[PDB]
């Protein structure tokens, strides 16, 4: 419940919800980290290989 | 129910004075009345010429070089239409033997090249002269000689040469016979042939048509480079057909991860 999360340095650094993982922010290019959209949420996969 | 598109009427004569009723309704099982004679039938051209003529029930006589060639004609017509008879140009007695019964008769003998046997003078020329020679003895109304565009009685090609010779030898000796030029063809400017057997089959059956040369050429004119890139007297207007336009004929993630693959 904190207004800025810090990040081992001066930094904001995104304070990671269920709202991360979305169509629209799927295929955003960056670094491997500092990234949501992970491939395997419980909602990210929506019953796969059914 | 099948109509006779082909006719404008039911009874109708023909010049040398037979009389010839349609029967029944136009259809294959019905009889037109007219016997026609299609030399050349087993070509590419006379294919489609007596699949449209003998789909009405006009007795179709073939004159026939190879047995294996004609088969599929057999197919075409209903019991007694399409009647088969051997013949070679060269035997006067075949020919007159092909021609004794029929109303109107067709020649498309037609060579592009010489042979060990007949060379452009031999089929062009002087098998025409021969079976029209056969047409002026027996009376046959309606004769109608299909020959090639570009047809000079003089010039480089012998081929071209030759077909203005023949159109001359048949025009002189009948004077009641038509002779149709066509463009080049393509059935699957140049002209569709399905269109020309059209064009035929409307100069075959009407009068005023009668010792009448005609020009039968596509709508629009092309070169060679364009006919490539695009795979990679009187007209058409006087027996009332258009022809078709040959560029129109010419063509003639998540869900993956959702399905199974291993079961
Ligand atoms: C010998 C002595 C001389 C010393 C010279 C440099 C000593 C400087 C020193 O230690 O304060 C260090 C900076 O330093 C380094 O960032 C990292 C400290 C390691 C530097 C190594 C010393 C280098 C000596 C080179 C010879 C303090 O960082 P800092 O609070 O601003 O960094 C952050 C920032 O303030 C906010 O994110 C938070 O306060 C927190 O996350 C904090 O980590
Ligand atoms: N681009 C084109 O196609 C053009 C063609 N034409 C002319 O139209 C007509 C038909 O067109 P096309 O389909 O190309 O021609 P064909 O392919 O139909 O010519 C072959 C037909 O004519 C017969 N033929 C040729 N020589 C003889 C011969 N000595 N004795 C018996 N039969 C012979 C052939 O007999 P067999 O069945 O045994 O082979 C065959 O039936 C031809 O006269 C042609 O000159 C006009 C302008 C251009």
């Amino acid at each position: 419940q904190d207004p800025i999360p810090s990040g081992a340095l001066g930094q904001k650094v995104p304070h990671v919800d269920e709202s991360h993982q979305d169509l629209l922010f799927r295929t955003s290019h960056m670094v491997e980290d500092l990234e949501t959209y992970d491939e395997d949420s419980p909602i990210n996969t929506s019953d796969a290989n059914t | 129910m099948n109509s006779f598109e082909n006719l404008a009427q039911d009874v109708n004569i023909t010049r040398s004075g037979k009389t010839l009723i349609a029967k029944g309704t136009g259809g294959r099982s019905s009889r037109t009345g007219y016997t026609a004679t299609v030399f050349g039938a087993n070509g590419f051209l006379g294919s489609y010429l007596t699949a449209k003529l003998a789909k009405h029930g006009t007795t179709v006589v073939v004159p026939y070089r190879e047995e294996m060639a004609k088969r599929h004609l057999k197919v075409t017509g209903d019991l007694g239409v399409v009647n088969f008879l051997e013949m070679d140009l060269r035997n006067l007695e075949s020919i007159d033997e092909a021609v004794r019964h029929s109303d109107i008769v067709v020649n498309l003998i037609g060579r592009e090249y010489e042979t060990k046997n007949f060379n452009y003078y031999d089929v062009h020329v002087e098998g025409a002269r021969r079976i029209a020679e056969a047409v002026k003895k027996h009376n046959i109304a309606r004769y109608i000689h299909v020959s090639a565009f570009n047809a000079e009685i003089d010039s480089p090609s012998e081929f071209n040469h030759t077909k203005g010779l023949g159109e001359q030898v048949t025009k002189d000796i009948v004077p009641w016979a038509t002779i149709v030029r066509p463009a080049p063809m393509f059935g699957r400017n140049p002209v569709h042939v399905i269109d020309v057997a059209a064009a035929l089959e409307r100069i075959c059956f009407d009068d005023s048509t009668v010792a009448q040369t005609f020009e039968l050429y596509g709508p629009q004119k092309f070169t060679q480079k364009q006919i490539i890139d695009m795979v990679s007297a009187k007209t058409f207007n006087d027996l009332d057909l258009t022809p078709m336009e040959l560029p129109d004929l010419m063509f003639k993630e998540n869900k993956e991860k959702t399905f199974v693959h291993i079961l």
